């Protein structure tokens, strides 16, 4: 929702990190496009074609991935 | 016959040929008191059913493990601290 | 933009020694020479020698002949 | 039912003062493929499991590990000493089969008494592909 | 274990066997050849793969011919 | 190759000297040196003694990637039968060493087949390539984005 | 006993054998078939085991071959001598040492390689050489270049002189089997008469020649002021003027008053503070004492008198309890057999390399070796090298004797015997130790990467985080520095300053061989040497031990030392032979020397060499950053690969250019071997056979039919491209290194 | 709870799943019928 509207400078996010064996420099490091606890940077582009098919908000992004899995099932 | 001089294939005693030895398998009786080996047999054995004892000993594992991880706080791993720092803006302004 | 093309290209390459693989696969197990004789597919295996001369060929002066320019440069 | 086999007796082993490429657990739950020799003198060889044994003049027993070695074992004996050799297999349970000769002869020595397996009459191109039977247990080599 | 094989375009000479350090081949009569016998394999049991034999067949390919198939503890040649 | 050629006429054009591939491109040092050792330059340093970045975890990668890359060298060039003699006495030792004979496997350990142990060297060759690779393209198009 | 058994003709002089090719062998000496056959050819050269069955022929051959070796040696000093007399700057690099590059060859301009000879120095363009040879002529007293191109003729006269005795003691009186089985007499000699006599003679220049030479080099004296080393001989009153010893001459050597001999011969332990080098006039009591040592060391052995040790006599008394007959045979096992003796001499010789790699960094000998950093770095790497490829050749060799000359039968050994016994137990524990040492030397720099990599600098083992000091290393350290005492009196200093009591030898803005310190890192870096080490030693003493046989193949000897495998049954069973795993192990032995040469490199970059200005302040090449950038693998790529690689692939347009070629090209060869180690024959050969196809269908199929290479031929084409590709990147990486920032 | 939710998934998932999936697997390979 933040890279929809300033996505030249906001940095897309893959998902966040739970990796126990981090220190807090590794902590303070990985805290990128304005999250609250470290994240990987999505450099898979999903959010660039995600953006370019419609899909603006976070429920769009949840209802697709629900019917995804109902798609799975 | 095995003990002849030099004669290592009694056909009968197959063990005493192929090698099977309790090489240090003492035989010797319970060295332990029996008042607390009875204590640890009454008490050790609910782990006594392998399938009962796996079970336990990994649904409990995860369990304690989901526990001490989602109790423990910050001060104990840094990951859960949080950043406690600002975010550095990446190269090209943030791209 | 480079983990995308990086990302296709390779999984690209995988796919087309795969798509060799199977056809080596299919020429050793399914591959019946007497129900398709002197066809396409048969007359392709006689001259296998051709085709795998003239591709070290290739192969033979592409190397020799870039690798020297860019020693040359170098 | 021209050549009984031999059922090797207690007979004495060489002298050996042991090694580790010897009978393992394999013996203890598998065969262990004993074999015997004659010697003409008290001499010394190589065994398959590493190290220099002493043959005892007459009847030897070895229960080396597998039947690869006691043949490379019985192969030298003939060829650098010039002897006859036979080895057995001795399961665990307690039973011993007879292998080496199967006939008295070496199998070098093609002596009638023996029936062909593993014999297929044509040459090795006229083979059908894996296509003809495929879905079947037979490969390619068993038609 | 592994699947032995000879074809009829063996001379007889003994080699294979001579070779094979495990007891898998033997030679045997035949009518098929100047040398009238001819190799057979009987103890495949015993083969370990080791191809031997193959390394000493005189022949336009082969006559004898190791296939590689189910291996046991006694083709994979183990003490243990 | 490609994906080399890709990447530095890509990151000269974002930086903007195209010029640095168009006279470094025609000498194998230019690419050694001003394509591998130049945008090498803050992937390595994401963990120096003194602290890190956000590319420690491409230099982690990066390094990952050329251990597995030198690991399939093992299975390649190494071959079997040197490791079934190695693992011979290795089941010699675990069934002769007191306290370890009460244990005994259930399958008989062997080196591993040569197809095998091909396919293995070449699982972590390519492991290695690949990891290797994206971690020094996505660190030296991320240490800048030009 | 002991006699001169010789025969006379022999063997014909005559080129109708060079014209038969392959005439040595039965196989080869028909004709080419095919194309291995030239393989073949090359192969079994050498194989003179193989050739023959009796010893005799085998040691005539192998006697004229080292002939040749000499000759080959005496050639190769010949052009180094002359080289430096006519193509080089060593005239004008006596004048200033410390700021002139020893160069010692010129190119010639053709094809714009002239710029690869460049301002070295001296007025002089060259190639900047770090060979040493001028140190060790300025440590020989030459001043010249005439003296120069003279040891060139005599060298090459000694060459010729060498062929000839090869020519002689083959084709016209080359000795039997009696005269090389005569061990007694070849050590009584080969200790006394070229160890001793050699030292003594050695000793005898460097007190006549090379110390007076030096007092006055190391004296501000120009070369063409220095009087000829005969002048002093002719004349005493000169050698005497700064040495009053020689005045007396050899009456305080008789007598035994050698108290009045120390102004030259003297036990002044540690570094020439004006050069860097050691003092001379201990170098000149040194191989004085190892002349009187090997004189009475090689009178030991009896030869022909009643006098002497029967090496015979010596091993059959030591028999021990359980190990048996013990030493029983060796003699007869030694003494028959040339591969057993090549392996042990191989072993020993390349120890010895590597003793004296570590010898001459940490206790320099020649003057501005140590200054001359690139020589120092070039050779330890290079004798390093040698040691790691010797020893690599002992298992080789060992496992040659192991397949060929081992017969338990007539030549027997006990010891031998009991080593095959529990072989298993022996490789079971190296593989263990190894294991063992792989963790705890390697996983710890992954730890360290890890713990940097997650922000965890606290947690790594440094020299910060957690403490591994090499404790023992430390105290043998500060014992070594505090030896000029109690322990060691009549020194004045230490055996070498590389120890942390020692001091800094300022020689010119260079540092040359201050202390050493030992750290954590060092800690690491030495478990990873003995790590590599001992997993050569598995590879290659398992090789050696069940070269004969194991449980895989019992019967490995019938097939040969050197054969690829036995078929893909028993899962497969390639390189079960010995030289495939002399093969490994020399991969292996890459990977170990190639660790140390960078554990040198860097730590002597980091922490001992540098520039030292007339204020004090040392600064080092890198700057001390090996005990904090080589606990993790990642400072290796970055402070020292990545880092250090900035002034071989920058000189691209300068004098250092072709070590960027060749860093590139050995980087090529490397990879070009992987297309051998990693492929096997089956594919090339029906590759071959498509192209023969091709060749055929325009007549030009070749009679010498093509066939792929044999797999053995593949696994030697791969490591020796691995090996020299891999080698020559590090020699070009390290030379280029170490010569830009000097 | 959301940002604890990793804290219960990434310890339950990486270990315990391992632990089940490994020991489940070694057990379907020594097995006999
Ligand atoms: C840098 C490494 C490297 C190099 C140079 C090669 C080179 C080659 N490979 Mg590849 N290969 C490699 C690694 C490499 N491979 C690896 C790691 C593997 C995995 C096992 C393979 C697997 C492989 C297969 C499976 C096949 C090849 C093929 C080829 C040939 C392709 C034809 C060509 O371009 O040749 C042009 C010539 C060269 C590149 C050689 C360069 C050297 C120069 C020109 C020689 C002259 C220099 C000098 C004057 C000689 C003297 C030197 C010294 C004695 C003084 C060629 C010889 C194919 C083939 O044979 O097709 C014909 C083929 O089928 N290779
Ligand atoms: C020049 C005169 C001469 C002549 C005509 C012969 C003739 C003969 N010698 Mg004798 N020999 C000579 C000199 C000579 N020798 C010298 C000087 C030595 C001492 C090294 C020997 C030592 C010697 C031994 C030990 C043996 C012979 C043997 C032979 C016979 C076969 C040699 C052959 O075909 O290989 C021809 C080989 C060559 C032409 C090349 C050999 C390599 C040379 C010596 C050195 C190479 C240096 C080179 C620079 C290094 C390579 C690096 C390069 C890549 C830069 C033949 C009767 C053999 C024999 O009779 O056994 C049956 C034998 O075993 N010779
Ligand atoms: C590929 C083989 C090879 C090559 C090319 C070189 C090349 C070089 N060596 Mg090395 N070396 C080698 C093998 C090799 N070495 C081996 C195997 C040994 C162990 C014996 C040595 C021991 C050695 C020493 C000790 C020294 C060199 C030096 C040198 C350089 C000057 C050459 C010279 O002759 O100066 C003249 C040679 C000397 C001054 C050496 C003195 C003689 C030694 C101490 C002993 C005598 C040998 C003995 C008779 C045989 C061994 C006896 C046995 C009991 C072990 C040059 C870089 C010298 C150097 O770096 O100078 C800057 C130097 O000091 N090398
Ligand atoms: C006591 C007479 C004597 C003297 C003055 C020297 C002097 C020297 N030796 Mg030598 N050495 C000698 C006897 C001697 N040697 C003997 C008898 C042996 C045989 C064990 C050696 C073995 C030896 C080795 C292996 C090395 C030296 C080295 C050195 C140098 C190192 C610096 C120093 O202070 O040396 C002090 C010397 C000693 C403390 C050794 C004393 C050995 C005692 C007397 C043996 C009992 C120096 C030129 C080193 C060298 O040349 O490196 C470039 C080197 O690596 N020496
Ligand atoms: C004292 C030293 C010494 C001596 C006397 C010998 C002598 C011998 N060795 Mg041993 N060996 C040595 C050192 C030594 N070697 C070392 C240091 C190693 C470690 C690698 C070995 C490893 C070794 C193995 C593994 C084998 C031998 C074998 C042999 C025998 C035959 C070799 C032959 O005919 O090749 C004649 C010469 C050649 C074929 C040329 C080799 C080509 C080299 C690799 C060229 C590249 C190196 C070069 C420096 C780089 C420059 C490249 C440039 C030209 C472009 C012979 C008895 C063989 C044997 O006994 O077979 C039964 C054998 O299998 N040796
Ligand atoms: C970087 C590449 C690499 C690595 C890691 C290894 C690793 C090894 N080699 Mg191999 N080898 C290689 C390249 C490599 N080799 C190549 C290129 C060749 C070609 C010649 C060989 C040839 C070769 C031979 C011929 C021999 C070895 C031996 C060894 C072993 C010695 C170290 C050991 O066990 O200690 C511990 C392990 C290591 C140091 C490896 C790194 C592992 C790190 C420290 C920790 C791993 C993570 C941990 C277990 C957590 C697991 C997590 C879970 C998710 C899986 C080990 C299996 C020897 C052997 O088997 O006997 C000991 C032996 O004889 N290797
Ligand atoms: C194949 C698709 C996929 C992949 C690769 C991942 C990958 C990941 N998930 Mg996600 N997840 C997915 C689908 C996926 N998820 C779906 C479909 C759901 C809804 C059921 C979830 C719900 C979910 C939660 C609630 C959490 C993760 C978490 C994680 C991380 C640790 C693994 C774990 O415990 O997951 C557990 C996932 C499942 C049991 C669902 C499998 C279907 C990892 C980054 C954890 C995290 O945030 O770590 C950072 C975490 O707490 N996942
Ligand atoms: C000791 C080293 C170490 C270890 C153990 C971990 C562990 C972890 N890291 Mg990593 N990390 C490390 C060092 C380490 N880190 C370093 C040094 C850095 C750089 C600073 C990072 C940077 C980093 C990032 C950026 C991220 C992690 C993440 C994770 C978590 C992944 C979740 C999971 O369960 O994966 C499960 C395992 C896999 C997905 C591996 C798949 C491949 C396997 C091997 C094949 C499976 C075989 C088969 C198909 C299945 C059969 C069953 C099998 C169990 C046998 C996990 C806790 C992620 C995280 O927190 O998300 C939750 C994440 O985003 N780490
Ligand atoms: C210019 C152009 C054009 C045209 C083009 C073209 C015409 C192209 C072509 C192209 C091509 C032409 C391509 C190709 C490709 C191929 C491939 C990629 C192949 C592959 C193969 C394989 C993989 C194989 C497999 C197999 C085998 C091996 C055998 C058996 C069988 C099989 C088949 C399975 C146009 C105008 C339109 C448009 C624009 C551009
Ligand atoms: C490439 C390769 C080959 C084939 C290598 C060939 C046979 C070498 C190529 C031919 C050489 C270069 C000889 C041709 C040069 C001749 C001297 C003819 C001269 C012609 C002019 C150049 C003068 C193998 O046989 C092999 C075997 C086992 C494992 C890996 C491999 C392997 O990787
Ligand atoms: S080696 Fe071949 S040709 Fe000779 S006997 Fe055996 S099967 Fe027949
Ligand atoms: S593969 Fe080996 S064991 Fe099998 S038949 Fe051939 S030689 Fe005998
Ligand atoms: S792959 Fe090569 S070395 Fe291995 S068994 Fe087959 S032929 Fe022998």
């Amino acid at each position: 929702e933040t890279w929809v509207q300033d996505p030249l400078h906001v940095r897309p996010i893959a998902h966040a990190i739970w990796d126990p064996h981090f220190g807090q420099p590794a902590v303070e490091a990985f805290t990128r496009g304005g999250a609250l606890g470290p994240v990987n940077i999505a450099y898979s582009g999903v959010y660039q074609w995600w953006y370019t098919i419609g899909l603006r908000t976070n429920e769009d992004l949840y209802t697709g991935a629900l019917f995804l899995l109902f798609l799975s099932a | 016959k095995y003990g002849d001089k030099s004669v290592y294939f009694d056909l009968e005693d197959l063990g005493n040929t192929t090698g099977q030895w309790d090489v240090y398998g003492s035989d010797a009786p319970s060295p332990y008191n029996p008042l607390q080996s009875k204590f640890f047999e009454t008490f050790a054995a609910p782990f006594t059913k392998r399938g009962l004892l796996l079970k336990f000993l990994i649904l409990g594992g995860g369990s304690l493990l989901t526990y001490v991880s989602a109790n423990s706080t910050g001060d104990v791993l840094p990951i859960k601290r949080g950043p406690q720092e600002p975010p550095k803006l990446g190269p090209r302004g943030k791209l | 933009q480079a983990a995308l093309y990086t990302h296709h290209q390779y999984i690209a390459g995988f796919i087309m020694t795969g798509a060799f693989a199977h056809g080596a696969i299919f020429f050793i197990r399914d591959y019946n020479p007497e129900q398709n004789e002197d066809n396409v597919l048969a007359r392709m295996l006689d001259h296998k020698e051709a085709i795998i001369s003239h591709l070290s060929w290739a192969s033979l002066f592409l190397g020799f002949h870039t690798l020297g320019l860019y020693v040359h440069n170098d | 039912g021209f050549t009984p086999p031999q059922l090797d007796p207690n007979t004495p082993s060489p002298i050996f003062a042991g090694s580790t490429g010897g009978l393992l657990r394999k013996a203890q739950v598998e065969e262990f493929y004993v074999i015997t020799w004659n010697s003409p003198k008290e001499q010394i060889f190589e065994m398959p499991t590493g190290g220099a044994a002493i043959m005892r003049e007459g009847p030897n027993l070895l229960k080396l590990a597998r039947k690869e070695q006691c043949l490379a074992l019985g192969t030298r004996l003939r060829s650098k000493y010039k002897i006859t050799y036979q080895f057995y297999r001795v399961f665990p349970n307690g039973e011993v089969q007879y292998l080496h000769p199967k006939d008295g002869v070496y199998p070098e020595k093609a002596n009638p008494g023996r029936e062909g397996v593993g014999l297929n009459m044509r040459s090795i191109g006229k083979n059908v592909s894996p296509i003809e039977v495929k879905f079947t247990g037979k490969q390619s080599y068993d038609l | 274990s592994h699947s032995v094989k000879i074809y009829d375009t063996c001379i007889g000479c003994t080699q294979c066997v001579r070779a094979c350090p495990t007891d898998v081949l033997e030679m045997i009569p035949w009518d098929g050849c100047k040398a009238k016998q001819i190799a057979s394999a009987p103890r495949t049991e015993d083969c370990v793969g080791c191809k031997r034999c193959e390394s000493a067949c005189p022949t336009d390919f082969l006559s004898v011919r190791v296939y590689l198939w189910h291996e046991t503890t006694r083709s994979m040649g183990l003490a243990y | 190759w490609v994906t080399f050629y890709w990447h530095w006429k890509h990151i000269t054009l974002w930086q903007g000297n195209v010029s640095q591939f168009n006279e470094s491109s025609t000498y194998l040092m230019g690419w050694l040196r001003d394509y591998l050792w130049l945008n090498s330059s803050q992937l390595i340093n994401g963990y120096n003694p003194f602290g890190m970045n956000s590319l420690s975890v491409w230099a982690w990668m990066f390094l990952f990637g050329h251990l597995v890359w030198a690991t399939g060298f093992m299975f390649l060039i190494s071959w079997r039968g040197y490791w079934q003699e190695l693992i011979e006495t290795l089941a010699w030792a675990h069934e002769r060493t007191p306290l370890a004979n009460l244990i005994r496997w259930k399958d008989k350990p062997v080196a591993l087949s040569i197809v095998q142990a091909r396919l293995v060297g070449l699982a972590h060759f390519s492991v290695g390539y690949i990891f290797t690779y994206a971690a020094f393209l996505i660190a030296s198009t991320s240490g800048k984005f030009g | 006993e002991v006699k001169i058994l010789v025969d006379r003709d022999p063997i014909k002089t005559s080129f109708e054998e060079w014209a038969k090719p392959g005439h040595f062998s039965r196989t080869i000496a028909k004709g080419p078939d095919t194309t291995t056959w030239i393989w073949n050819l090359h192969a079994d050269a050498h194989d003179f085991d193989s050739h023959t069955s009796d010893l005799e022929e085998i040691s005539r051959k192998v006697f004229s071959a080292h002939f040749g070796q000499l000759s080959i040696i005496f050639l190769w000093l010949s052009g180094m001598y002359f080289h430096g007399a006519r193509f080089s700057n060593y005239e004008a690099w006596l004048s200033d040492p410390t700021h002139i590059g020893p160069s010692a060859q010129v190119v010639w301009p053709i094809v714009g390689q002239e710029i690869l000879n460049g301002d070295v120095g001296g007025g002089f363009r060259g190639i900047q050489i770090t060979s040493g040879f001028f140190q060790i002529w300025r440590a020989s007293g030459i001043t010249s270049e005439l003296q120069l191109y003279c040891t060139a003729i005599g060298a090459l006269v000694f060459a010729a002189l060498m062929l000839f005795a090869g020519w002689f003691h083959y084709h016209k009186a080359a000795p039997k089997l009696a005269w090389f089985q005569d061990v007694e007499s070849m050590l009584n000699h080969h200790l006394a008469g070229l160890l001793g006599l050699g030292s003594l003679s050695w000793a005898g220049h460097q007190v006549h020649v090379s110390l007076p030479i030096n007092q006055f080099l190391n004296a501000g004296v120009d070369p063409k002021e220095i009087p000829l080393p005969h002048e002093f001989i002719l004349n005493r009153d000169l050698l005497a003027q700064l040495y009053p010893s020689f005045a007396e001459g050899a009456t305080p050597f008789f007598t035994l008053n050698w108290s009045k001999y120390s102004e030259f011969l003297t036990f002044r332990g540690g570094l020439d503070p004006v050069t860097g080098g050691l003092w001379l006039t201990d170098i000149a009591h040194h191989h004085l004492a190892i002349a009187i040592l090997f004189l009475i060391a090689g009178h030991m052995y009896r030869t022909n008198w009643g006098i002497g040790h029967g090496i015979k006599d010596i091993l059959e008394a030591h028999k021990g309890p359980f190990t048996g007959q013990g030493h029983k045979g060796l003699y007869e096992i030694l003494t028959t057999s040339w591969h057993a003796q090549l392996s042990l001499n191989l072993a020993m010789l390349g120890s010895l390399t590597i003793i004296v790699a570590h010898h001459m960094y940490s206790m320099p000998p020649y003057p501005y070796l140590a200054t001359d950093y690139a020589t120092q770095l070039s050779l330890f790497t290079h004798h390093m090298w040698i040691g790691g490829f010797l020893i690599v050749g002992a298992a080789a060799h060992a496992a040659i004797f192991m397949v060929r000359d081992y017969d338990p039968t007539n030549r027997y050994n006990d010891l031998l015997d009991r080593v095959l016994r529990h072989r298993d137990a022996i490789i079971s524990h190296l593989n263990w130790v190894c294991i063992f040492l792989g963790f705890h030397s390697f996983g710890l720099y992954i730890h360290n990467d890890t713990m940097s990599a997650l922000g965890r600098p606290q947690d790594m083992f440094s020299d910060t985080a957690i403490q591994l000091q090499p404790v023992f290393a430390q105290w043998i350290q500060n014992t070594h520095a505090l030896a000029p005492g109690v322990t060691a009196p009549g020194e004045t200093a230490s055996t070498s300053l590389t120890w942390g009591g020692g001091e800094l030898v300022a020689v010119g803005g260079k540092v040359a061989l201050l202390p050493i310190p030992l750290g954590t890192a060092d800690f690491l870096v030495h478990h990873i040497h003995a790590f590599t080490i001992h997993v050569t030693v598995l590879i290659l003493l398992k090789g050696v031990l069940f070269a004969r046989s194991s449980r895989l193949i019992p019967d490995k000897a019938n097939l040969g030392f050197r054969f690829p495998c036995d078929g893909p049954g028993r899962g497969g069973t390639c390189q079960v032979s010995a030289w495939d795993h002399v093969f490994l192990g020399l991969f292996w032995m890459y990977n170990a020397i190639s660790v140390v040469i960078f554990h040198f490199s860097w730590k002597m970059q980091s922490d001992v060499w540098g520039s030292i200005s007339d204020q004090g302040v040392v600064t080092h090449i890198t700057g001390g950053n090996f005990a904090q950038s080589s606990i993790t693998i990642n400072g290796w790529l970055r402070d020292f690969l990545w880092a250090q690689a900035s002034q071989v692939i920058q000189s691209y347009g300068s004098s250092l250019s072709a070590y960027g070629l060749f860093f590139l090209g050995a980087h090529f060869v490397w990879a070009f071997s992987l297309m051998f180690l990693f492929s096997g024959r089956g594919y090339w050969q029906e590759l071959i056979e498509s192209i023969v196809w091709a060749h055929n269908k325009l007549k030009v199929a070749p009679a010498t039919q093509p066939r792929a290479l044999s797999i053995i031929q593949g696994r030697a084409v791969g490591v020796t491209h691995y090996l020299l590709g891999g080698i020559a990147t590090t020699w070009a990486f390290f030379l280029a290194r170490i010569i830009a920032v000097g | 709870t959301f940002n604890n939710l990793p804290s219960i998934f990434v310890p339950l998932v990486g270990l315990v799943f391992p632990a089940i999936a490994m020991a489940s697997l070694f057990l379907h390979i020594q097995k006999n019928k």
